[PDB]
């Protein structure tokens, strides 16, 4: 296990050194995209249930 | 015909089957056992699929466990047999697809055993056909996704959809709540702000320890936040080295690496698969075969039990590779915490290396593509143009996956979701698909392509 | 491969699935539908 560990640390230092982070412009762009992605999926499964539920007994209408 | 419109339709049919699936697969009610087991098992399975019980989409990824394990074992012994084992990586994946229908199907049922099977009556009939149809349609489309039909987003996309969908349902269901806020919006008691707001406005802040009151709901939100900050940091990071690109002659494009990121997909996959393997085998051993001592048959067959929790075996390797059943609110066991981090990490790294071989990205595959467009021969080097990217592909791949499997175990500890599996694997997929969707599409944008 | 020439020449593959949806109405309590 000694030989693999040295290689892993050596690779890691180079990779961190490489880039830094999502370089400000990127940081906003990816973060917003994830939020939109969550919302679109979230919206549509959620919408169907509104119609389905008050058929048996009216609780909010649909 | 080739045409982006045809590809989107093939995805749309698969997606439609998933939506269709959301009704059907369950058995719904009557009696029997089809309905879904415990903590890990659901994530793979995907969504709400017959209300509370999610039966449908489990087998495809289950076959993928078989793919990984053997390939890295890399059998040499017995002459005719190693060639079969090498071929197995693809050939087994089809055999595995047969095994999951054959043998996984009992495992899929067993956890929510409702009341005993063999109860009988004519009742079900349509249910007997619908399960049979489900086996026919999902298995046929799964074959078609591995060898010609898709678009961007096949198998991963159902997991991607599932997490967002799961969060709203857990948020908007019955459980313990005094009284609704008097606006139930589009269904029950939606986003957590409404749940907090019940009587008057506010009162979240009052509680014990500045957590207790609304802590199960709070814990779910923080889980997402912890992942949110770290996930973007490494997705942004890039490895350069394209150098001299474009044949020489001047006009050029920098080429982003696949590298560490391509190896990342097997580790995220690993956390899901590894947990599966121990539970199916643990279930098999008791059912198949009698049992002196618990330990004698196997470790992880050690103390097979219904235990304190859904997490069946209270001892053995499987126990360690499940949460302590408090999601890091007790970590002063030790033996459990130590094993969980280390065991997953070494298994993941092993699987990162098997992705290189003939199942994913290696330097040789890249090299031939580069010649066609003429990439500058990776600045020559002679025996180079192959040594450049080649030496740096195992080092990047092994490292690339390595971090994440530790981080996944720590994510449970920091403040897991209530399911404690289902959001966690799934979120990692949700980011991933956005990258696949548009960069592969080549139609330079990021805009529509839903049905275009 | 597959003995039929093309797997999804016609909408029919969907129609198998449709027969599958139809059943939900009595058997499965999606809608608050009857329990046997």
């Amino acid at each position: 296990f000694v030989e693999p560990s040295r290689q892993f640390v050596k690779d890691s230092i180079r990779l961190v050194k490489r880039c830094t982070k999502p370089d400000r412009k990127e940081f906003q762009k990816i973060a917003m995209a994830t939020a939109i992605g969550f919302a679109i999926m979230g919206f549509i499964g959620f919408f169907v249930k509104l119609i389905h539920i008050p058929i048996n007994n009216i609780i909010v209408g649909g | 015909k080739i045409q982006f419109k045809e590809k989107v339709l093939w995805t749309a049919i698969t997606l439609f089957i998933f939506l269709v699936c959301c009704q059907i697969p369950l058995f719904g009610i009557m009696s029997s056992d089809s309905a879904d087991p415990f903590y890990w098992m659901r994530v793979i399975l995907a969504s709400n699929r017959g209300t509370l019980m999610e039966l449908g989409i489990s087998p495809i990824v289950t076959s993928g466990l078989i793919m990984q394990l053997l390939a890295g074992a890399k059998i040499i012994e017995v002459g005719d047999t190693p060639k079969d084992r090498a071929l197995f990586n693809g050939a087994q994946k089809l055999f595995g697809m047969i095994i999951t229908i054959g043998q996984s199907i009992v495992y899929v049922m067993t956890g929510m055993y409702g009341d005993p099977s063999e109860m009988g009556a004519g009742i079900c009939l349509l249910i007997t056909i619908q399960l049979f149809v489900a086996g026919l349609i999902v298995l046929l489309l799964d074959e078609l996704l591995q060898k010609g039909y898709g678009l961007g987003s096949g198998i991963s996309l159902f997991i991607a959809t599932n997490i967002c969908e799961t969060i709203v349902w857990k948020a908007f269901s019955p459980t313990t709540v005094n009284t609704g806020r008097g606006m139930e919006f589009e269904g029950a008691i939606i986003a957590l702000f409404h749940l907090l707001a019940t009587r008057t406005d506010k009162v979240r802040a009052l509680r014990e320890a500045f957590y207790r009151q609304n802590l199960p709901n709070l814990m779910n939100l923080i889980a997402t936040i912890f992942v949110f900050a770290v996930v973007i940091y490494f997705q942004g990071f890039r490895v350069d080295l394209p150098i001299k690109s474009a044949r020489y002659r001047g006009q050029y494009n920098t080429y982003p690496i696949k590298l560490f990121y391509t190896s990342n997909i097997p580790i995220i996959l690993q956390s899901a698969l590894v947990s599966n393997l121990y539970v199916i085998s643990q279930m098999l051993s008791a059912r198949f075969s009698g049992n002196l001592l618990v330990s004698l048959l196997g470790t992880w067959s050690d103390t097979s039990s219904g235990g304190p929790a859904r997490a069946y075996p209270v001892g053995g390797l499987c126990h360690y590779l499940s949460p302590p059943e408090s999601f890091g609110s007790v970590l002063e066991d030790p033996v459990h915490a130590v094993v969980y981090i280390v065991f997953m990490l070494g298994s993941c790294a092993f699987f990162s290396k098997t992705w290189i071989e003939v199942s994913g990205s290696s330097a040789k595959d890249v090299a031939k593509q580069l010649k066609e467009q003429q990439m500058v021969m990776r600045g020559h080097r002679e025996t180079s143009m192959v040594h450049e990217l080649n030496r740096y592909i195992p080092t990047a791949a092994a490292f690339g996956g390595l971090c994440i499997g530790a981080l996944s175990v720590l994510a449970d500890f920091l403040g897991a979701i209530g399911s404690g599996t289902g959001i966690l694997l799934a979120v990692t997929i949700i980011y991933q698909y956005f990258e696949i969707f548009v960069k592969e599409q080549s139609e330079v944008g990021s805009m529509g392509a839903l049905l275009f | 491969e597959d003995s039929p020439g093309l797997k999804v020449g016609p909408v029919p593959v969907l129609v198998m699935s449709l027969l599958f949806i139809a059943s939900v109405f009595m058997l499965h309590i999606w809608g608050k539908y009857t329990r046997s």
